[PDB]
């Protein structure tokens, strides 16, 4: 048993009786910096988890409290920092600005810009470890967040305040599920219903600097970035950063969720969180666990997405959804990281790797996705269509692997599923939704050939789009497909059928 | 006394005093904080030290904080005021409506029951469930368990359960929840506010809630299963009267356990679980039990992670329940709901002496046919079907009816489903069995007993799909 | 290791679906037959 | 941190920290002679049988043993070095190895005077004639200001011959391994 | 103060005491907490004691004194104990007073050499079929009890207790045996509803139940087979013949490492210690059969153990099945599909064999088991039936019928007269001609029919133990006569 | 493997060789189902290339998934649509094959540079059918498609 400040250094002033001298109260002295770790000796009242601030601007976070040093993580890189640097408390408990004014920026873990446009303007702090809402303010998740994506909407519903997980193999399309998702709230912000802006953030873990780079081009394409911040801790960011970017995001959403905005906060990815803080449990001599993973792994994971809530209308009606991405390694969805966040979250979307090459983008392996919270987060006329459209694909799942009835069946079912496919960035309204899928499930296209479906959907959506945009907009803001609607429906569709071929 | 803390590292704390030494399991209060942080104590280290394991977020604590010794383990309020309310793991209030005024305080830590006060009598529990009144019937009196893997109908059945039982109940009830989603505590309380079971008004509720939910640290999770069963062993005995106990999930228990574990300074376990993992939880599952002076109908879902029931944690519990009904993913990928595993669900009163011998004839024989059709599913793969004997088509074409019928639609699915939830009183499903065994619907449609209640429903169902036909 | 029964159906495999498909384009056709002479009685019957 | 003078030689352990931060202590003051004499007094104080056997108690508060060694080391009047590092050993709680401690510095000071410390081994006893000329010529081995520190030993085991350690270096001149060569040149 | 017989508390947690000062304590020994409570000494190490607390750990402070009760671990026993229930000391728990034994044993003694044996020759009735005729138990045996969840192991353990009450209910003096059922790690309404179960067939009054249960302290749970092993020692080496159930070895497994790895213990395999098998090999090795110079009593022994999935390749699993002369092994495919008991009698063995059974049932017995193995490797073609010649037909026609004969029910089991009859009748061809699913009701029938009539053929099989040429025509002439009025 | 694993997220493009290709005698044993790209966009590649990259992986796919039942129940246990997707998948796998430049030595084929228009139209061909009545072996390490035709008019004499 020998402590750690039970060296000579510091045993000698302390005989010599020279420690008067020193602050060893709101100050300390590094005893050993290594791997991104330091042990520092003093700051007798720094707090647990407080912030505290290296003698060369590094920061730090005072992680272990323990009776003779302390362990601090440092966040940056340890080249600047040398045995006997005067660390200094900081006095707060780490905490990351927020407000309207990152909204737009590419935000970093701390809150500092690194978009190169100027410092944030931002006025209030909010403390990353920040306990969730309870049981009394939240209330039952019931409006939708439209994803804008066909498969989604339709028979994986997501509402506001739901805690989504977009889990699948590498490179099957989790990205492209969340910006299709951050791109669609384009035709809700640029409108009046102040109810139904979505504000969104993506949190950018562990990922090549050239990808975050590329991400916010494409968001700055479709002009998505009026509305969006981007907390970018990528692979170069010390440890630490990487550990606290969903906590940076999540608190930014909270500003948003406690003052009667919605948000949405797309965590990618979480198995990367998990890596980092690994690292830093193994370098602070914390004990592993599974996989060397800390013993509170589910802790860490619990206890970040607890806080996408809903709040009743007594504190402000707010909101605030979250799509966490996770990695399975070859589908192994049991592995120890994905089974921790597959039972904290409520829902999530499967994207297999082989429905990817089949033909099927997005991926989605309906049947295996799920949405606890179901329809009662879904529209009326996405309700009404969907029902019949998920019992017809359930049954053709079951008859898949081949009479006349039930060939018929099969002709439905790979209709529908040729009707689910999509491309990239670029979501459909929920009305064009509906008549789709309206225009595939009643019977409608049980003739054309499966390969010309693909091409019959765009050009179905162009001839609505251009000629009937009336009765969209009676669908949209009506909610429900009335009788007269629904007759207009029919007719447009028999008629854009006869002389489509 | 009065401590102070000396080391902070993760959700376990330090102490040092310098008047006596708090036993363990002792409960000390931290000074000098916004809201309430209690300390339960876990090990004496020497040099008059203790090491402690936080209840709430160490946040801002500062080596050197003064702790005061309450002097006895974490205190709880009891009596029928909780009735209605729900609480912290250290029994203060959560849902704003001012202090739980009580007489009764009780400790969360009590020994259990000795051997000579334990019943022996067992009555079959009708649950209205086709599956479980059949298969496994429950027992009054009796712990319960129900093994899931994620999303297989733990949460919806435990909640068809309550609804059935809880409403119908002439004594009180109370639903622990251990660290699971905070949305389903809130749905829970908002839809028994409006099912009339809590009251707001009045003092006329029947259920005493207790949350431990997801974002509580460790500390938090391993205990607020204790301050529920405490709660429950007050209505067992004070009251004298019979009492419900529904835990959700029963696997936090255990996994809090084990991520306080490493820091507590002991070596891993098996599969990284703590090495007291067994006695950890035979010391709470050992006070969850009908006494001569009480009952308690003791109902538990576990989580199964990722589906493999041979893990460490539910294959220890499996020993402490006197009926299971393991959910399967693989049934509720075909779509019956509840997923419930005929051939895994065990029970201990299905005997021919005390459900009778009729019901249990009609069990086994559902049981073996079934058994019978996966042996055959394996020549299906490679023969196909037309291939089968005259006697196994009829085997086939038995078992897939059977497997219908044992799905039933809940009232709390009617989101899902749409349909209208039923309740199978345990004759209706004794005959309907009997007579799908016997031949008498062989010419019904197998998809005829596609989610409904008794027989006459399937007939009717039948009827109707012939004539839209 | 042994093999157990109904392993086909637990592994998922290719084997597993196909049985799956099997079992139920057979019950299909049963399922029609048995409703159109379901049908078939329930006029007959009404005489 | 501050520059801590190195000690001449190098100890190593809980004993070797304590041991090099009150050389360098004393060091810095130059009160190296004076340090040592209460050190080796300290070595008296604490083999008294009422204080060894109340420091070895883990029983009594650690404060209880801090206040009896400020009492004790008032008493005496010892230099603040000494009363200090007697306090830092009680509240860090490694005075149950104080012996290792004070040793150890002993050791710290003897190098520091050249001490030089030898070791001579035979099968029986040395003649005052024989064994002055070997200090004399054991003295031709160190350098200037360095003073030899001879330790006479015996051992049966080897038959004749002799063996000499110096600091380092070591001469076999015994009978025991020269025969135990020519039998194994004599083997092999 | 007083540092050799006496010592205070380091330190308490999970259990374990780390004490300073017992400088005389013994390994192993029982050791007394100021707090009324006990503990065992395990870890002697230079500075302190590793202390096993029997008990919870609340009630120890830190600087507690401790003091050496000089002796190690130590249970009553003596034909005082039989009826009642005893925890893992020997103190009742049954609430019907003391227990009033004069006598002593140590816990911790070694197994009988190998010349005090001698080699397993009696018969243990089981009272199942499938166990009396395939895989038979001696007298003196160690035959472990495999299997997975809810397969029926603990229900072949009390039917074995409960047959044994027409033996003991008897005037032969060498017959009767006495039964122990150590309860490790169960829930206490478990033991409760079994002792009831024993009280209702009157098999508690020559039964001892020592009951370690879930919530008690590790200690005790490792402790418990040792209790329970020391009463039937004492059976054994007073010319008495005892029958010691362990149910389950593999909780006190658990409890040991429990133990080991809060005393820091290197781990080893799936965490379990390097004693896992010398702790199960000096317990099971105590099963013994003594010779006449010793008195010859004797003392099975039946292991249950638990496998996770049919994993019989684990650890504990592997260690006990090598230590043991047979295994029972109880699938849960076979329980689903009518076969009750479930035991596969494929991968069960006895390598003691039919060196432990009765002349007649050898007689029987020894053609019943070709006749299955016949039938396990023409199996498969059950399904497909038709198709295949009468060679393969007629052998799985037999094997049939044989099958639905060893299907047994709830705590009935049957005189090994009566199994011979039954067996008889099946496996010298007068079951043939009967449909499978009416064979059980025939053997319900015809088991009372005979236990009527013809007791006087009953009473001569089972003394003779053989079946004469004169009682095998007149069981031909039975079974005949019967079968042709069903 | 956790360095594999890691390394996974810092490329814009992979290349998985495997072994179970490598073994056939296929080279570059490059895995077709496992190799991914960031350029794999209609927008970027244009249509026709991403169509015929997309119509390879579907047909590869197909065939990996019917490898299961090939294994044991043979090819003559297959529907006549899934026979002709076995066919074309085989043709496809070969046809990935070519002999470089720098394997020479191993192989003393010589090396070849497949144009890009050459490769898109290759393996349209293929898909189209176009190639249906010549045997695997004419694809296996060829440069475009016309040595293709040629080495399978070779075979034919
Ligand atoms: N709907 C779609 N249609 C066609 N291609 C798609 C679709 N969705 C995704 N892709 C393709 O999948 C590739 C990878 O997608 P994406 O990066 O979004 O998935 P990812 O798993 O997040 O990747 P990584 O995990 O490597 O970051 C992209 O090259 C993209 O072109
Ligand atoms: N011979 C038998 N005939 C019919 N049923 C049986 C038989 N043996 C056991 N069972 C049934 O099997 C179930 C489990 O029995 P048992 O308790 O013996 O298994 P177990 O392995 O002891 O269970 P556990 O592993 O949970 O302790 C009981 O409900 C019992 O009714
Ligand atoms: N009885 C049922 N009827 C229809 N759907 C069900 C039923 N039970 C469960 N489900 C579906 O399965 C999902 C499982 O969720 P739930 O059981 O609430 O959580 P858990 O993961 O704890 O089992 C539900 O959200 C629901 O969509
Ligand atoms: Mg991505
Ligand atoms: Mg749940
Ligand atoms: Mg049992």
């Amino acid at each position: 048993k020998t402590g750690t400040a039970e060296v000579s250094s510091i045993l000698e002033e302390r005989i010599l009786g020279a420690d008067t001298s020193v602050d060893l109260e709101e100050t300390g002295r590094v005893l050993s910096i290594g791997d991104g770790i330091a042990r520092v000796h003093g700051l007798r009242n720094v707090q647990a988890e407080e912030m505290v601030e290296f003698s060369s601007g590094l920061k730090g976070m005072s992680l272990n409290l323990e009776p003779d040093n302390v362990g601090v993580v440092v966040f940056g890189n340890d080249k600047l920092i040398k045995e006997g640097d005067i660390v200094k408390r900081t006095g707060a408990i780490v905490d990351v600005p927020v407000g309207e004014e990152l909204l737009g920026r590419v935000v970093d873990a701390l809150g500092n810009a690194i978009d190169g446009k100027g410092p944030i303007g931002s006025k209030a702090r909010r403390r990353v470890g920040l306990k969730a809402p309870g049981i009394i303010p939240r209330i039952s998740v019931r409006e939708p967040m439209q994803t804008g994506i066909k498969a989604v909407d339709s028979l994986v519903p997501i509402g506001r305040g739901q805690r989504e997980l977009i889990i699948g193999d590498r490179q099957t399309g989790k990205t492209s599920i969340a910006i299709d998702t951050i791109i669609n709230q384009k035709r809700f912000n640029d409108g009046t219903d102040e109810k139904k802006k979505l504000y969104c953030i993506y949190v950018a873990i562990g990922q090549k600097r050239s990808t975050v780079a590329q991400l916010v081009k494409r968001l700055t394409d479709a002009d998505a970035m009026k509305y969006t911040i981007v907390v970018s801790a990528t692979a170069s960011d010390a440890a630490p950063l990487q550990y606290l970017a969903p906590y940076s995001g999540c608190s930014m959403g909270e500003y948003f969720r406690d003052n009667g905005k919605h948000a949405l906060i797309i965590y990618d990815d979480l198995s990367k969180q998990a890596v980092a803080y690994r690292q830093m449990s193994l370098l602070l001599r914390r004990p592993p666990g599974r996989e060397a993973y800390p013993g509170d792994v589910f802790y860490l994971h619990s206890r970040l997405l607890e806080r996408a809530a809903k709040m009743n209308d007594a504190f402000g009606g707010g909101s605030l959804t979250a799509l966490p991405v996770i990695e399975t390694q070859a589908g192994d969805v049991s592995a120890y990281i994905p089974t921790n966040v597959i039972s904290i979250t409520d829902g999530q979307i499967f994207l297999e790797t082989e429905l990817f090459y089949k033909g099927i983008r997005p991926a989605i392996n309906v049947g295996l996705s799920v949405s606890r919270v179901g329809s009662a987060a879904q529209t009326r006329a996405m309700k009404q269509v969907a029902g019949t459209m998920k019992l017809e694909l359930a049954q053709y799942r079951e008859v898949a692997a081949f009479d006349a009835a039930t060939q018929q069946l099969l002709s439905r079912g790979v209709r529908l599923t040729e009707l689910l496919k999509q491309g990239q960035y670029s979501p459909m309204a929920i009305e064009e939704q509906v008549a789709v899928i309206y225009a595939g499930v009643r019977g409608y296209l049980d003739k054309l050939e499966p390969s010309k479906i693909t091409k019959f959907e765009n050009a179905f959506l162009s001839h609505v789009i251009s000629q009937h945009q009336a009765l969209l907009g009676k669908i949209r803001t009506d909610g429900k497909i009335s009788e007269e609607s629904d007759a207009k429906l029919k007719e447009i569709v028999t008629n854009f059928l006869a002389g489509f071929e | 006394t009065t401590g102070r803390i000396v080391a902070v590292i993760g959700a376990v704390v330090d102490v040092q005093f310098d008047e006596g030494l708090p036993p363990i399991l002792n409960a000390l209060e931290v000074q000098g904080r916004e809201t309430r942080l209690v300390l339960e104590v876990a090990q004496h280290l020497g040099e008059s030290t203790v090491r402690t394991i936080a209840m709430d977020g160490t946040e801002g604590l500062v080596r050197g904080q003064k702790v005061l010794d309450s002097g006895a383990p974490i205190r709880i309020p009891v009596g029928p005021e909780t009735l209605g309310r729900i609480m912290n793991v250290i029994g203060e209030p959560i849902d704003e409506r001012g202090p739980i005024k009580t007489k009764q305080f009780a400790a969360i830590h009590a020994e259990a029951p000795e051997f000579v006060e334990m019943s022996v009598e067992q009555e079959i529990l009708v649950t209205g469930i086709k599956v479980v009144d059949l298969l496994a019937p429950y027992a009054k009196g009796g712990k319960i368990g129900l093994f899931g893997g994620a999303g297989v109908g733990k949460t919806v059945l435990i909640m068809e359960l309550i609804n059935n039982v809880a409403k119908a109940h002439g004594g009180y009830s109370v639903f622990a929840g251990v660290g699971e989603r905070t949305r389903e505590g809130n749905d829970l309380y908002h839809e028994m506010i409006e099912s009339g079971v809590i009251n707001l008004k009045d003092a006329t509720s029947k259920v005493a809630l207790v949350y431990g939910q997801m974002n509580e640290p460790p500390g938090a999770r391993a205990r607020v299963a204790l301050t529920g069963l405490t709660v429950a062993e007050y209505f067992r005995d004070q009251e004298g009267q019979d009492v419900l106990l529904f835990i959700d999930n029963i696997f936090r228990f255990t996994q809090a356990g084990s991520e306080v574990s490493a820091l507590l300074g002991r070596i891993p376990s098996a599969v990284g679980y703590q090495p007291t993992l067994a006695t950890d939880m035979g010391t709470m599952q050992e006070r969850i039990t009908t006494t001569k002076k009480g009952s308690i109908t003791s109902v538990q879902a576990i989580y199964v992670p990722a589906d493999d029931l041979t893990d460490p944690a539910p294959a220890t519990t499996f020993a402490h329940l006197d009926a299971t009904t393991v959910l399967s993913r693989a049934i509720a990928e075909l779509g019956i709901y509840p997923a419930v595993d005929p051939l895994d669900s065990t029970s201990r009163i299905m005997d021919p002496n005390i459900v009778g011998s009729e019901h249990y004839d009609v069990a086994r024989g559902v049981q073996k046919i079934l058994q019978d059709y996966k042996s055959l599913q394996d020549i299906i793969a490679i023969l196909g079907m037309d291939e089968l004997s005259e006697e196994d088509k009829l085997t086939v074409s038995r078992a897939r009816k059977i497997q219908r019928f044992l799905s039933q639609p809940f009232q709390v699915a009617e989101v899902f489903t749409g349909h209208l939830g039923k309740l199978v009183p345990l004759k209706e499903t004794i005959k309907g069995f009997q007579q799908i065994l016997a031949g008498e619907y062989d010419h019904l449609p197998e998809q005829a007993f596609y989610m409904v209640g008794p027989i006459e429903e399937a007939v009717a169902k039948a009827d109707k799909l012939a004539e839209e036909h | 290791v042994r093999s157990s029964a109904g392993a086909v159906r637990d592994a998922g495999g290719a084997f597993g679906k196909r049985e799956q498909a099997e079992e139920e384009r057979y019950f299909r056709a049963r399922a029609k037959e048995q409703l159109a002479a379901l049908k078939k009685h329930h006029e007959n019957e009404i005489s | 941190f501050a520059k801590l003078v190195r000690p001449p030689v190098q100890i190593y352990g809980i004993e070797g920290r304590y041991a090099t931060a009150l050389y360098s202590a004393a060091s810095k003051q130059n009160k190296l002679e004076q340090v040592e004499k209460e050190l080796l007094r300290v070595g008296q104080i604490l083999k008294e049988p009422k204080m060894a056997a109340s420091l070895l108690n883990p029983y009594v508060k650690r404060s209880v043993k801090v206040k009896s060694l400020s009492d004790m080391t008032a008493k005496e009047k010892f230099s603040p070095l000494t009363s200090n590092l007697i306090n830092l050993l009680a509240e860090n709680g490694r005075l149950t190895n104080t012996p290792a401690v004070i040793s150890a510095f002993s050791t710290m000071m003897s190098v520091h005077r050249g001490e030089v410390p030898c070791t001579v081994t035979t099968a029986s006893a040395l003649d005052e004639a024989t064994l002055t000329e070997l200090k004399t010529v054991l003295k031709s081995f160190l350098s200037k200001g360095q003073v030899l520190k001879l330790e006479v030993k015996i051992d049966p085991s080897i038959m004749g011959g002799m063996i000499v350690r110096i600091g380092e270096k070591y001469v076999d001149m015994s009978a025991k391994t020269k025969i135990q060569k020519l039998s194994r040149a004599m083997r092999e």
